[PDB]
């Protein structure tokens, strides 16, 4: 069996204390990165499953172990793909981390839970998001349906129907699946064989990498003579790497506190490339890969590098304080439990905006009808177009509002 | 079992100094056990014992100094007296006793360690030490310093002797934070290391590293800190990054 990375990045989606990690366990078997130095960094975790077809009935096609002795047949199983698992958690305090992790993901999957009520406002705006940032890819998945009645499940599911027909997503597929039980998931798997494809992808686009994870590797007990450089765990769009390249990361760094900074992005140049579970020389874009850098352990430690943008030498991005957006609203909020309705944008407030990955503050100056300037107090970059996603303050938390595209 | 003479014979000569202890008073004085000259008991009468409150002074415990006036060699009648001691020996005596002491203390690891009689011991260590030499205590001391009283007598037992110098025989912490943002930071860091470790430096997490720097006379070690500090400063400046001391 060859040792192949990710090919195309899945996320999932939820609610708190609903069920997403056990899920993941289910679908796979190593077990998630959250649940003070290792894994700490955002509020995504670090997952990987395997889809390997037996084709020699019905819903039972795909399997989780790389022997086939479950279902009948004894041959071994044909390899078809190896897929990334980007964990975002469902909290109404805690979204910029999950909005960092839409802007990498090509597909998506929607739990809902069974014995709690039929209308979450949290699920809904989760929904409006995957339709804002380009993808169409939505698989629904029924949580809990073990503990609920024969045709209470029906009811739910209809009006879960009921609700989805206006939106983006069209032809989504509705799967029941239990967590704790373990169960079902042979039809999940061979949806994701079905529904959703791997776009093309070539190697002569500029390389682009956003790191949304940051590692330190070491290790108490042992002597510092035996020491591991800094870890930067970064997914890529586009750009194929290999192992012997130059990397900066551009944004910036402060490195003195009197005088003015004038230092160039940080230069740092890769080491070994930390792929599923084994070092590999190619980097194949559409999965999040530990590239272990020259850069320092104590820089990538805790909340310092989230969601920044990663090139390689030879290549110039602009970096932007002052940026120009077209932005369109929606008629009322989504995320409040209770629906309010939204106001025009107001000059010289505090809001938070998304572009990408970035969580920065801005402040509006000017609004005509479709075209709005912000200024930024936090440095962020622009290299094409971006996908922006924009939240608001009203009632305590953030509250989401719209979309955005930045017209340069 | 704890016996045995501690200088070289059992009975005591005239004129010598024995140090006392009083378990029970008022029959006829005190006849208690010795620590001077084994534990056989010796007799003072109600009159050699005073020289100047006569019942309160001494009672249970306590420690009395006394000269030797006659002496019974046949299984054991030692008589003392406390009004002819001068008090300018006094503290000689005094310092004779804490030596004889020491030397007891000194023989009482090898009775525990290899299940030997004690008595056998002291006659093993007293023929080169306390014979030749004069007492015992200095002897050892000498031997502790440049070893030539050992010599003398071939050991039964090596592993008490190590044990016996091992008896005879300072860390201060430091905190260094690390928070560098160059371009190469883990190179630096290992020079540091390179500079500060040569005692015992060890890693933690990622920010702080601790290390502890040994003393020999204790003030010996803010010598030693400083000069690490000041490499560890001069380490970052260069490159471009920072590292904090507290």
């Amino acid at each position: 069996i060859i040792n192949r990375q990710a090919t195309i990045n899945i996320g999932t989606i939820g609610h708190v204390a609903h069920g997403k990690s056990t899920v993941v366990r289910a679908i796979s078997g190593v077990q998630t990165v959250r649940f003070l130095e290792r894994n700490i960094t955002i509020k995504l975790g670090y997952a990987n499953a395997k889809i390997y077809k037996c084709q020699e009935s019905f819903k039972s096609d795909k399997e989780i172990s790389p022997k086939c002795q479950r279902p009948g047949c004894p041959g071994r199983y044909k390899l078809v793909r190896h897929v990334s698992f980007v964990d975002c958690p469902g909290h109404d305090i805690l979204m910029s981390t999950m909005l960092s992790g839409a802007a990498v993901m090509d597909a998506a999957l929607l739990l809902i839970a069974g014995n709690e009520s039929c209308p979450q406002p949290q699920t809904s705006e989760h929904l409006a998001a995957i339709e804002i940032m380009k993808l169409k890819h939505v698989i629904i998945l029924q949580n809990k349906v073990d503990l609920m009645r024969e045709e209470s499940a029906l009811e739910h599911q209809k009006s879960i129907l009921k609700f989805i027909r206006g939106t983006i997503a069209d032809g989504a597929p509705i799967v029941p699946i239990s967590a704790q039980l373990k169960y079902n998931i042979d039809a999940v798997n061979e949806f994701i064989v079905k529904t959703i494809p791997v776009p093309p992808r070539d190697f002569m686009i500029s390389p682009r990498l956003i790191v949304i994870r940051s590692f330190d590797v070491n290790k108490p007990g042992a002597e510092i003579e035996d020491l591991k450089g800094g870890v930067a765990g970064g997914s890529i769009l586009n750009g194929v790497f290999k192992l012997g390249d130059e990397i900066e990361i551009r944004p910036g760094i402060v490195t003195k506190d009197k005088g003015k900074i004038q230092c160039k992005p940080i230069f740092s140049n890769i080491v070994s490339l930390f792929a599923e579970q084994n070092d590999l020389k190619f980097a194949v874009p559409g999965g999040l890969i530990g590239v272990g850098t020259k850069v320092d352990p104590t820089l990538c430690r805790a909340d310092r590098l989230v969601g920044q943008v990663v090139g390689a030498k030879g290549h110039l991005p602009n970096i932007y304080t002052d940026i120009e957006i077209n932005y369109f609203l929606l008629r009322r909020l989504l995320g409040v439990k209770k629906q309010a309705k939204v106001r025009k944008l107001e000059p010289n407030e505090v809001l938070m905006v998304n572009i990408g990955s970035t969580a920065t503050g801005a402040r509006v100056v000017a609004v005509k009808a479709d075209m709005a300037r912000l200024q930024l107090t936090s440095p962020a970059c622009t290299e094409i177009n971006e996908k922006i996603a924009l939240s608001r303050r009203i009632e305590k938390h953030w509250r989401l509002i719209g979309w955005a595209t930045i017209k340069k | 079992t704890s016996h045995c003479r501690f200088y070289e014979n059992k009975y005591p000569e005239i004129d010598d100094i024995v140090m006392v202890n009083v378990q029970q008073i008022a029959e006829m004085g005190a006849y208690v056990k010795l620590l001077e000259y084994d534990n056989i008991e010796g007799m003072i009468l109600l009159s050699e014992l005073s020289r100047r409150s006569i019942q309160k002074l001494i009672r249970v415990g306590k420690n009395d100094v006394a000269v030797v006036l006659r002496v019974d060699k046949e299984k054991g009648y030692i008589d003392l007296s406390k009004r002819r001691v001068s008090s300018e020996d006094i503290i000689k005596c005094e310092e004779k006793y804490q030596k004889s002491k020491t030397v007891h203390s000194i023989l009482r690891y090898c009775a525990e360690k290899f299940q030997i009689p004690l008595e056998e011991l002291y006659k093993t260590i007293a023929w080169p030490l306390s014979r030749k030499f004069g007492h015992a205590y200095e002897a050892f001391k000498l031997s502790i310093i440049d070893e030539t009283v050992w010599e003398g007598i071939e050991p039964p037992s090596k592993d008490v002797l190590d044990e016996l110098k091992n008896y005879i025989s300072v860390k201060i912490r430091a905190d260094v934070e690390v928070s560098c943002f160059s371009y190469e930071g883990i190179d630096a860091i290992k020079d540091a290391l390179k500079s500060a470790e040569d005692v015992k430096v060890k890693l933690v997490a990622a920010p702080l590293y601790v290390l502890t720097t040994q003393a020999l006379d204790k003030q010996k070690g803010i010598e030693q800190l400083e000069s690490a500090i000041e490499k560890i400063t001069e380490v970052i400046t260069k490159y471009g990054g920072v590292c904090n001391i507290t």
